[PDB]
This record gives structure tokens, sequence and C-alpha cells, in this order.
DNA sequence: GCATGCTCTACTGCTTCGATATCG
DNA sequence: AAGCAGTAGAGCATGC
């Protein structure tokens, strides 16, 4: 669920249809913050945690690597609002 | 709406019949349509560059929609236009561009009409902003497209149905047809007398290039007749004096924008300085008069903002040398009060009976101070064609005040013989042309728009603008003919 | 009524005025009408289909549930749903969408065309992970339409459809594990139908098989033998009593057993207190909103029409809020006595008369539906009943089919176990020794395959099975495949003694691999290596050149010898350079051949984590494991086998959460697979309890780590040394790859420990 | 002293225009 | 500094 969700994330990145991909890249976000809110079996939790701050995939380098673009403004929006 | 944008679909039938034009002295239809397209992007980059557009090749044998239909090529989404929009078109231009179209696009193909009438549908839902006007020009010279069928024309006819249903209004833009166009085998009832070329493709190679703005109110006022009887206005303005737009600082290695940033500091210790701790001065000799920055602001509010009126005024006073502001027109806005228009109709065909005229104080914004303002009614001008040239409203005209005058020194009235008045009416009559609203264009702006055409398309050299303010000294010289010699003969002493 | 016309014109009069200046309330209107009036959305369906691209919130259901009225008199509805972005409007995480969505899906099945229908089904089979049971009973709902549609209905389908069938019976096999008591209900009672698996119990056990597929073999045989014992409750010695008569004359009254989770057991309570198509399970008995405030005419139900209606809208709040009080103060009651009432809520399946002697009177009913409701709960229980069940049925073959349809019954059971045995990942204990149980009882199997069978009792430690098989089939020109397996099997419990009287040269193998063997028994692995290799690199055979198996048989015994010594470097080496052909390896092509996966991949992961562990900085293992995280087969394989392996390498890049995630997860793969090898495999067990201890030194890691206390002082090291120092393995009987998983996980955690701390070095 | 929607207010973005300070 | 479209959530009614 997680990291494909996350892979796939990154995929939408470096595709060709911006504002296309951008859609996608924001289902992609809320599908998966809505997993990691949900959970509640600390095992997993961990899982969740260390691969949402994951440093080759993740939350974190996605808005990086999303910041010299607008149309994923929507994306970064929709990540530091799952982060708080 | 208002911040609805204007779409267009530009639909070209490269099938198989505008690649062999009958002359090889003349221009073959392909070239005539990729011409036109390459005109009004250039025209719409400037005029009004928020528009989308967009081109389809259909009869192509490569296709690249997103149903992916059968040969229907899309080689531009709807979008603003760009100067890599026209540079990618520029490649079929010319007797060259069929031969550099034919290895990536495709030629001759069977094809359906419902199915590129589907993909211009597509390309209109697929827009995420609002549009005003949907719009498909269609480039053809065929009239009776799938003549050997009759499921695809009934296809057809009811897809267009379907576009006309959603708001969308194709417009066929026919080319030569060696053999006139019939309009009527297919094209009277698929879109809202034999022909030759258009009359739209002539006047679509005319390259405007001139900004439009959309109808805003720049003010939304009320006009107030003591203190109890307001109505509302909105103060348009008909006349803007059009500015060329300001340049972006740009990084030179990159070409990117810098993001400017200023900031006050104090050379004392060199630390950041916020907008409380200053003041505002004026050193006058010696003495130095501190107020604050609250306090320079106070000095100008005197009105509240909208119309105070104060009475009413003939129009041999107002004259007609007293010019300081371009006019605005004040309008009636029957939302914000009920019974507005009611009012603002019977003052108007009121004071159009007689030459009379209402005065005020104008105060535009919040803390600005008052003008006398004169507002002239004015009736409306239209023809049979519903084409009106004066919009119905009053003008608010400006007047100056005792300090925007200036005096003149004193100057001798050396007034002219007869025989003088009578030969330079002559030469008045001799010149005279019609002055239309219009006919005039400003050439440093013109010359602005040329010059970033040739820069960003990087074309050969700058097109120079024909200039149009210049006076024409041959022709006038030979209008007057053999008549200022004489003139100043007789009004110049010989000499000089 | 004529007045139909003049008013259905006039309602779209209105929507046409609505859908230009307000799509937003032309959809709302278009959605409340047509909730009721489906044929007025037939004039407006290109309009709504226009404007289905532009909103993105409860607009866009609403333009679908408009579209969903209207499938069935749609004509193409592909090519438009194709071009509206249908495939990623069903994976927008809303399940209302999705609902209405899949709803459109199955509603429009009926007119696709394979090639279209395959575009469709690969966005449709992603909901078995869904967490809706509402999505994933729809996603059912029309795989099963595809598997009732797509059995072949002609001589030949194309590719299409036969690989539209495989995918929804991938998924609808996958949907017997879901995890919703009534989905699984569902899916079963469609695979127990008649028309799917037969009723005929000889074809029925035939047809058993084909319903693997390799993520349910955990379940595979509680699965297997529930749809056998269908068939006994439609028979009619099924209700029948099973003796008729009883040992003396009593009468028996009628015992009710008190099962509620409440008094679960005796001890919980001090002394006195103050009191003096089908969902249906064989085994466990037999068992929007409108905006309209009009959306029974009795004799008592209209007495409640004498209401009133306090005016103190006050009062009424503070009720309110005093009443969200006590349902606060009772959720927390209730999210604890329903955690409770989920470990102690026992379903019983007997009857229970009782009277003065013991009633022998019990139904058939009474003795299968109990060995059922164990089987489905116990694995060894299953394996045992699928084994009985199995080799009875084959017995009781013998009467009805002669010789020229046993044999091809055998032959189809023998492809059937190869297949089992070779698409296995999870190599379940009770699932290989069930398969390889059976196939030891009857001579048509025992020639199942030497080399899966070996592979699938090493990786299980299943040993003894797959040793009586191999020696039942060397039973019955030397068949030297079958005696190498044999030996590798051997050689893995020890069992040098019987190994000895193997590699005579009577059956063909050299001189070479008896001396390493002799070698190795002695424990003596340099000598053993030192000529293992030495084999594996010559040409000049001067009676045969060797055969295949016995070049295996040398590679992973050398192997086996470079692990046992340290020599990391070696074993890497040794693993590494015979997947690749150039000098830069490339090492996910590990994942192909699937001898390259019980072969080299143990040594690998355990040869590059050593050297990682003990210095070197070579990233090359965390490149292939993130690799090899990306495949949905991959990740099971190894997160299911090593999991230590990757709790040690997510320890050494300082990721302490993942190393929580896959040590708790080794910690739940430990006592899975061990509480499912049979009690008397011992030695099986005591090498599947070898490895416990290291696991729970990398959780005792994680836990001092974490603590900050623990960093302040030297005293809780201190007493973590005094703890270490004291626990090891016992000498003489756990071997060395114990103590060495010991001895280098604990100095890297030192070292670890050390580097975060801030005479501590000379301690440690 | 709580839970659920509904209305509608207040804010942002974009764009035009006008007032002010500055430069050849 | 103001028009003008677009939206998000604040504040409140309401619940029997
Ligand atoms: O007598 P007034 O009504 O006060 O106006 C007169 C005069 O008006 P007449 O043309 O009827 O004589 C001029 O009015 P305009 O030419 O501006 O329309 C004006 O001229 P200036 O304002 O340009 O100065 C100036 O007369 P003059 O030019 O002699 O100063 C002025 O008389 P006042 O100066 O007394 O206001």
């Amino acid at each position: 669920g997680v990291r494909c969700s996350l892979l796939r994330l990154q995929e939408t990145l470096s595709a060709a249809d911006r504002c296309g991909a951008a859609l996608a890249g924001h289902q992609l976000i809320r599908g998966l913050g809505q997993e990691c809110v949900l959970s509640s079996s600390p095992a997993v939790l961990a899982l969740q945690t260390s691969l949402v701050f994951s440093r080759d995939f993740g939350l974190l380098v996605f808005v990086r690597k999303s910041l010299n673009s607008i149309e994923f403004r929507e994306c970064r929006e929709e990540i530091l609002k799952f982060l708080c | 709406k208002y911040s609805g944008r204007d779409s267009l679909i530009f639909l070209v039938d490269a099938s198989k019949a505008m690649f062999e034009s009958q002359s090889e002295d003349e221009l073959t239809p392909f070239d005539m349509s990729i011409q036109c397209i390459q005109s009004v992007y250039i025209s719409k980059i400037i005029s009004s560059d928020r528009d989308l557009l967009a081109v389809v090749f259909y009869g192509t044998e490569k296709d690249k929609n997103s149903v992916n239909f059968k040969n229907i090529y899309v080689l531009q989404e709807l979008d603003n236009p760009g100067a890599k929009r026209i540079l990618e078109l520029d490649q079929f231009k010319g007797q060259q561009g069929q031969k550099r179209f034919q290895d990536m696009m495709g030629h001759g193909s069977d094809y359906s009409l419902s199915e590129v009438l589907w993909v211009c549908a597509n390309l209109f839902s697929d827009v995420q902003f609002k549009m005003s006007h949907k719009r498909i020009m269609l480039f053809t010279n065929e009239d009776n497209p799938h003549g050997n069928d009759s499921a695809k024309a009934s296809r057809a006819r009811t897809k267009a149905g379907d576009l006309r249903d959603t708001g969308i209004f194709l417009d066929l833009m026919h080319l030569k047809k060696p053999g006139g166009f019939d309009i009527s085998l297919f094209y009277r009832d698929i879109i809202s007398v034999h022909f030759e070329e258009s009359s739209k493709l002539e006047d679509l190679l005319r390259k405007v290039r001139a900004k439009e703005t959309r109808k805003r109110a720049l003010s939304r006022l009320k006009l107030k007749l003591n203190k109890d009887i307001v109505i509302s206005v909105g103060i348009y303005n008909l006349v803007q004096k059009a500015l060329k737009p300001p340049p972006i600082k740009l990084y030179r290695e990159t070409n990117e924008p810098v993001k400017t940033k200023t900031r006050t500091f104090n050379t004392s210790t060199g630390g950041l300085l916020l907008p409380s701790d200053t003041k505002r001065s004026q050193i006058y000799g010696s003495r130095q008069i501190i107020l604050e920055k609250e306090e320079t602001e106070e000095l100008k509010r005197f009105d509240d903002p909208g119309l105070m009126l104060m009475g009413f005024k003939p129009l041999v006073l107002l004259k007609k040398h007293h010019y300081l502001r371009p006019s605005l027109f004040v309008y009636p806005e029957e939302s914000l009060v009920i019974g507005s228009s009611t009012l603002f109709s019977a003052l108007l065909i009121k004071c159009l009976e007689k030459e009379v005229a209402a005065l005020c104080r104008y105060t535009p914004r919040r803390n600005i101070p008052p003008y006398f303002v004169a507002l002239v009614p004015q009736e409306e001008e239209l023809d049979d064609q519903k084409i009106q040239v004066t919009p119905p409203g009053f003008q608010l005209v400006f007047l100056p005040f005792a300090d925007d005058k200036r005096k003149m020194p004193f100057t001798e009235k050396i007034m002219a013989t007869p025989e003088q008045v009578g030969k330079m009416k002559a030469i008045v009559e001799k010149l005279r042309f019609t002055y239309r609203s219009d006919s005039f264009e400003n050439p440093v702006l013109q010359q602005h728009f040329r010059n970033l055409e040739a820069l960003a398309l990087d074309l050969m050299e700058p097109e120079q603008a024909v200039d149009l303010t210049l006076p024409k000294v041959e022709a006038m010289n030979k209008r007057l003919g053999s008549l200022v010699d004489e003139f100043k003969e007789l009004v110049y002493p010989p000499d000089y | 009524n004529i007045l139909e016309e003049s008013l259905c014109e006039l309602v779209a009069k209105q929507l046409k005025q609505h859908q230009n200046t307000m799509e937003d309330k032309f959809i709302v209107c278009l959605n409340k009408v047509t909730k009721s009036f489906p044929p007025l959305a037939d004039r407006f369906m290109n309009a709504v289909f226009f404007l289905l691209p532009k909103f993105h919130g409860v607009l866009k259901t609403l333009c679908l549930e408009v579209v969903l009225c209207r499938v069935e008199g749609m004509t193409e509805l592909y090519f438009q749903l194709k071009s509206k972005d249908f495939v990623q409007v069903m994976r927008h995480r809303d399940d209302e969408r999705q609902k209405v969505c899949l709803d459109i899906i199955y509603k429009m099945m009926p007119k696709l065309k394979p090639v279209e229908l395959r575009e469709l089904l690969n966005p449709v089979v992603e909901f078995v992970s869904h967490p809706s049971t509402t999505c994933r009973e729809q996603m059912y709902n029309i795989l099963m339409w595809i598997h009732d549609n797509y059995r072949d209905p002609e001589s030949e389908t194309d590719n299409d459809s036969q690989e539209i069938f495989k995918l929804a019976k991938d998924v609808l096999i996958q949907g017997l594990i879901d995890e919703n008591p009534g989905l699984q209900l569902i899916i079963r009672n469609f695979w127990s139908h008649e028309t799917r698996l037969p009723s005929n119990t000889l074809d029925r056990l035939l047809a058993l098989n084909s319903l693997y597929s390799p993520k349910i073999e955990v379940h595979f045989l509680s699965l297997a033998t529930n749809f056998l014992l269908e068939m006994t409750s439609m028979s009619p010695d099924y209700p029948n009593p099973m003796f008729e008569h009883p040992l003396s004359e009593c009468e028996f009254q009628e015992y009710t057993i008190d099962s509620d989770w409440r008094f679960r057991s005796t001890v919980l309570t001090p002394m006195f207190v103050e009191t003096q198509r089908s969902s249906f399970d064989w085994l466990t008995g037999s068992s929007s909103d409108s905006l309209l405030f009009a959306h029974a005419a009795g004799r008592t139900d209209l007495l409640r029409l004498r209401r009133r209606f306090m005016r103190d809208q006050e009062k009424l709040s503070l009720m309110y809020a005093r009443k969200g009080v006590a349902e606060q103060k009772r959720e927390k009651e209730i999210k604890s006595e329903l955690k409770m009432k989920q470990d102690a809520q026992v379903v019983l399946y007997r009857s229970y008369r009782h009277g003065d002697l013991p009633d022998i009177q019990i139904k058939h009913s009474s003795l299968i539906t109990p060995l059922q409701a164990v089987a489905q709960r116990d694995p060894i229980i299953a394996k045992q009943l699928f084994s009985s069940l199995f080799s009875g049925i084959l017995k009781e073959m013998d009467k009805f089919k002669t010789l020229s349809e046993k044999n091809n019954i055998t032959q189809k059971l023998l492809q059937d176990f190869n297949r089992f045995l070779n698409t296995t990942f999870s190599f379940f204990p009770p699932f290989v020794s069930c398969i390889q149980d059976i196939s030891c009882q009857h001579a048509a199997l025992l020639s199942l395959d030497p080399a899966a069978v070996s592979a699938g009792c090493l990786a299980s430690l299943q040993q003894p099975v797959g040793i009586r098989l191999l020696e039942e089939a060397l039973l019955r020109p030397p068949d030297v495949l079958r005696w190498v397996e044999l030996a590798k099997l051997y050689r893995s419990i020890g069992e040098y003694d019987v190994l000895r009287g193997i590699f005579t040269s009577e059956i063909g193998t050299k001189q070479i691999t008896q001396s390493a063997l002799l070698a190795e028994a002695r424990s003596d692995y340099s000598e053993a290596a030192k000529q293992y290799d030495e084999a594996l690199n010559k040409q000049d055979w001067v009676d045969g050149e060797p055969t295949e198996a016995e070049k295996d048989f040398w590679e992973l015994a050398s192997l086996d010898c470079y692990n046992h010594l340290a020599e990391w470097k070696s074993l890497e080496y040794c693993s590494t350079a015979s997947i690749d052909s150039e000098n830069p390896p490339d090492l996910n092509k590990i994942w192909s051949e699937p001898f390259y996966q019980e072969t080299y991949l143990p040594y690998m992961i355990r040869s590059k984590l050593k050297l990682l562990l003990q210095g070197e900085a070579d990233q090359s293992l965390l490149t292939f494991i993130d690799k090899a995280m990306h495949g949905e087969l991959q990740k099971a394989i190894l997160e299911l086998h090593y999991s230590q392996e990757l709790s040690l390498l997510y320890l050494l890049q300082d990721d302490v959460d993942r190393a929580k995630y896959y040590i708790q997860n080794g910690i739940q793969s430990f006592m899975q697979n061990y509480s499912s090898i049979d009690v008397l495999l011992h030695q099986s067990r005591l090498t599947k309890l070898q490895s416990v201890q290291a696991l729970t030194e990398i959780q005792e890691f994680i836990s001092f780590i974490s603590k900050q206390g623990n960093l302040s002082s030297q005293v809780p090291l201190k007493r973590l040394l005094n703890t270490w120092t004291n626990r090891y393995p016992d000498a003489k009987m756990d071997p060395m790859n114990i103590w060495d998983d010991i001895i280098t996980n604990r100095c890297f955690f030192l070292s670890k420990i050390e580097e975060k701390l801030t005479d501590i070095s000379s301690l440690i």
C-alpha cells in the first residue's frame, strides 16, 4: 500500500504531462496519508513512519524535488497538511 | 462571464486535396491555412494571451489523441499561446513544409468526421479553466465529405448536434475547391451558392496586435443627492492610453526572474529597520516639519468616496478648452440599490431635454481630495444591425481648478486680410480628409510588438511597422498644387 | 398521462437554463430528478460527459451517479469513459465514488469486448486491499461474473479472454482468505457450487488442486478439506446416528452449555457475591438521504404521534451535550468489552444431551463438523485430515476406475504436485510435508521431482519426509539424480554416518565427493572446500565427465563449507560469481532461474551482511534489497524468510523504525513456523529454536538504544554487559553459525552504542 | 459541558489603474 | 487600492 504509493508518487514527478501528473499525485498523497493516520498497531506505524520520512522516496524528498513547479503546489499543500 | 477565456480549435483538412495546387505561381490551401493559424497565434499572443488555442490534424495517417482514434493528430492541446507553439507550426510552411509534414504526420487517410468532432469535444472537455466561447475553425476545401456514405453523414450531423448542445459552435473556412464550394451539400446543417476563396481568411491574415481588456468597472460608487437619495453607479473608462508591458529582470546565465528585495537599514549599526521607526520630513530652509506615515495620509482626506451632486448647469459654460483628465463614463448599477436604473433613466432623459449637466464632487478612492466634475448626459447612437457606438449614460468630464490653469504673455492681435483668409480656406479645403476615430496607431508600441515578435521567434531581422502618424510630404505637396508659393508670396514678404 | 410531455420538456428547459450558467446547480438538480426518473438523463448525457472532467469533489460523484442510471441504454460508453479517464477516477480514494465506479463497470460488462475488459480489469483487481467491504464485495461480484462468462465459450478464445480468466481466477482464489467473515463465506459458497467444483468426490479432489495459488498456502489444506467435507452434508447417512443401540437403557435429558465471554473460565470470579448469491456456512449451524420529510397505518403504532417538543433550545442543547458525555463514557467501556469479546467468543458445534451413561448416539454430523472445525484452526490436524481423505478416496477409486483412467488421474496428480512444489515460496511445513506424505503412499506419485522435493524439505526443515519419499523412489542404470538429492537431504541433518555408504563407486559418482565428505564429517571444512572447489574446475575426467547434479552438490557443499568456517569474502564470491557472466555482477539476475533463490540467495545475503556488520562500507546489498522490495513477490520472500537479516541491515543505516517492524515480523514468523512443525520432528524444532536468541538480542538492543536514560550514564551499559556475558549458546551443541550470529551481532551492537555514547571503551 | 451540516463571510490571486518618485 | 471570481472554514442552528 504505502511504499507503492510513495514510489508512484516519485514517478509522478518526472512525468511528461504536468498538471495531469499532479492530480494523480494528489490522490496518491491523500490515500497514503489516510492509511498512515488510520493505523494503530505500533509495528506497522514505525514502518509507515520510516517510509514517509525516507530519503530515497518519501514525502520530504517529494516536496523538495517538486519545489521548482507551480503545478505541484496542491500536492505540497496536502503533504504539509498531512504532516501536522 | 468575465474570467472566462476564449477557446478556439483550428481544424485543418490535411487529407489529400490541399497539396497539389493548380497554379504553382500561387499558394496551396494547406499553406493558406497554416499561414492563417500562425497569424492568429501571433495576433493573440499579445492581443489577449490568456485565451486558449489548439490545432488538430485529421485525414492524417498517424494519430495522437487521447482516445487513440483512427487518423486524428492533435499537435497541441488547449493552452495559452507561446513562442514554441509558433515555432513548431513554422515547420509546415511553404512548398517545403509539405515535405517536412508528410514524413512525420501522414496523408490521404480515411477518416470519420464524427470522430474528429469527438476529439475536439474532448479537447474542450479537458480544460480546467472556465471558457466563454468555444469555437472550432474548420479549414477544409472539399464540400460533402463522406460522399460515398450516409451512415457517416448522419452520424456527423448527430455529433454536431451533440456539439451545439454543449455550446460549441464550429464555422468552416472553406478553401478554393475548383468547381465552386457548394455550401449546401453538407455544411449548412452541421454548422450554426457557389463560392471562391472566402471573406474571412483574408482579413484573418491581418495581424492587429493590440491588447484588449475586458469590461471591468474601475469604481462602484454611490451617487447621493443630499444624504438620502443615493443611487449606485459604475465608473467605466473608454479611453485609457495603452502602455507597453513592463520589463522583467532576469538572471543572465539562466534567464529566470530574480526576486528583488528592498530593505531599509541605518548606516550607523547596519540593523534592519522596520516601518514603525521612520517618520516623514520636509526641510524649509531651517524649519523641519515632521509628520508620520499615518499623518501624511490624513492631509488628503476630505470626503467619503462617491459622487455628491451639487446642482445643474447649461453646457455653454463647459468650455471645450477646459480639459485636464481623460473622461470617464457613468452607468447605473441596479444591484447595490434597487430602482437605481429608474432614477438614472429619469434623470438622463430629463437632462437630455435641455442642455443641462449635473455637477458633482468626485472622490474615487478613500483618502483622495475631491475634484469638481461635470456629468454631461449623452444619448445612444445605433444602427439596424445593432452596432451601437455611443452607450447611454453620462460622460464624467473633469474640470480644472484655478491653479491648473496658466496665463499667457501679451500677444498682439494681427488679423488677416480676407484675400488671405479666402486663399487659406482653399488650402484647408484642399487637404481635407475624414477622421474616423481609430485610423491612427501608436508607432512606438507597434515597433515594440514587432521587435518582441522578431526576437522571440528569432526570424531574420525585426520587421518595421509602416509608420502612419507621419505626414506624406510628396502627397501633400501634389495635393496642394502650385498654391503655397503664391500664398506665402501674398501673405509673406518676398524675402528669406 | 398526456401531461408527460409538457412537464418533462419544462423540467428539461429549466435544466437547460442551468447547464450553462451554474453547472454546480445543474448536476445537483439532475441528480435529484434522475434518482426517480432516469429517462430525463438521456437528453442530457453528452452534457454530463462534457462536465465530468471538470468537477473534483462530491460533484463528480453526482455526475457518475447520473451516468450509472443510463448504462444499459448507452451504446459505446467505454470510449467516453476512457476519454474521461475512468481508470484514474477509479483510483481516487473515496468509497462512494469507488462504489459507483465499480457499479458502472458491473452494469456495462455484458457489452464489453475482451480487449477493453482487459484494460478495465487491471484497476479492478487492485481492490483486494481496499479497506471497505462494500468495494471488495462489488469487485468480487464482477469477478464472479467474469468467471461465469469466460470459461472458454468456443473452441479457442483469444489471448485476451484467456488472460482475463486467469486474472479473475487468481483474485477469486485469493478471496478465500479475505479478512471479513462473510465475504469469505460468499466466495466459499461461490466455489463450492456444483457448476465450479464438481459433486463427484473423485473429481472434486482433482479439481481442488486447480485453486492453489501460492498466496493461500497456510489456508489451502483447511480450505481443501472444507470443500471435500461439504459433500458429507448431502448424504443419506449424514443425520443418521452412527451407532443405533446405546450401551444400556437410560433416558437422556437436554444439556445446554453456558459459553459466554463474561465467565470465560472459573478463575475470574472471587467467590460468592451478592446473589444468594449465498452466504451460508455448513459448519457453524446453517447460518442519498432525501430532503423531502415524507421519506404504520395501525392501532398501536400511531399513539407516538402524541408528542411534545420542548421549546427550550438551551435546555435541549444541554441535554444533548450531557447525552454525548454519556456516549463518551460508554465508548471507554465498549472499546475494552469488545476486545475481550473477541478472544472468548466460542461457538459450539455439537448437541450435547446428558444421561447416566455415555450417549453413543452421535450423528455423523457430530463427528464431521468438529473435525472440520478444528482443521480450520490447527494446520497440523488439517494436514492429517487431508492425508487421510486423499488416501481414502484414491483407495476407493479402485472399484470405479479400471486402468485406462486411473493412470491419467495419477498423471494429472503428479503434474499438480510438481506445480505445487515448484511454485511455492512460503515453504509451509504442513503443506510441504502433506504433499510429500501422500506421495509416498501411492506408487504412481513416487516419480514426483527429485530437486523440487529436496529444495522444499530443505527450506521447510522437513527432511525426514523427503528422505522417506526419495528412498521409496529409489526402491521399486543408477538414478544419480535421486541419490544426490537424497545425500543433500542427509547432509543437512548431520548424518554423515549414512552418507558414507551412498557415494561408493556403483552409482557412478566420483571419488572426490567421497573424500570431501569424509573430510567434512570430522569438521575439517577447509580441507573439504579445498577439494570441492578443486573438483569444480576440472575437465579431464578419465571415466566420464560428471553429471550436472553432482556438480550442483559440489557447489552447494562448498558454499556450506565457506559458511561454516567464517570466510565471508570467499562466500560472497562463490555465491555471486555464478549468476553473472561478466566481471560486474548483476545481483538482480538472482530472481530468475529459480535454482538461484534456494541456492545462492541465503549465502549472498548472509555473506554481504556479515561483511557490512564488521567494518566494510560496500553498499551493494542495500541497493539489491531496495530494488527487490518493488516486486510484490520478492518482498514477500524477503520479509517472510529473512527479516532478521533485514532488521540488521536497516539497523546499519540508523533506521530503527523499519528495524522495529522487521524484528516484530521475524518474531511472528518464528512462532507461526515453529508451531507448525510436527511435534516428533525434534532437531527440526531444535534448529528452529536455536535462532530465537539472535532475534531477542536485536529486540533488546533496539529497546536499549531507544530509551534516553540508557545513554546517560554507564550503569545500564554495565548491566547490559553483565547479562550479555552470561547469555550464550551452549558449547558442544549449538553450531558455529549460531555462535557467529550472536557474537558478530553483539560486537556490532557494542560499536553502535559506543559511537552513540558520550572507562566505557575498556569495558566494551 | 456534543455532533453534523449549512450558510456566507472573509480572505487570496490576478489584473488594472492611478499616484508618486526618478531618470535622460 | 479596487474589481471580480473562487473557496474554505467560522459560527451557528439543530437535534426530541
Ligand atoms: O469673465 P469670466 O466669465 O469670469 O471669464 C473670463 C473670460 O471669459 P470670456 O471669454 O467670456 O471673456 C476668459 O474665459 P476663457 O477664455 O478661459 O474661456 C478667461 O480667460 P483665462 O481664464 O484663460 O484667463 C478670463 O479672461 P482673461 O484671459 O482676460 O483673464 C476670465 O476673466 P477672469 O480672469 O477675471 O476670470
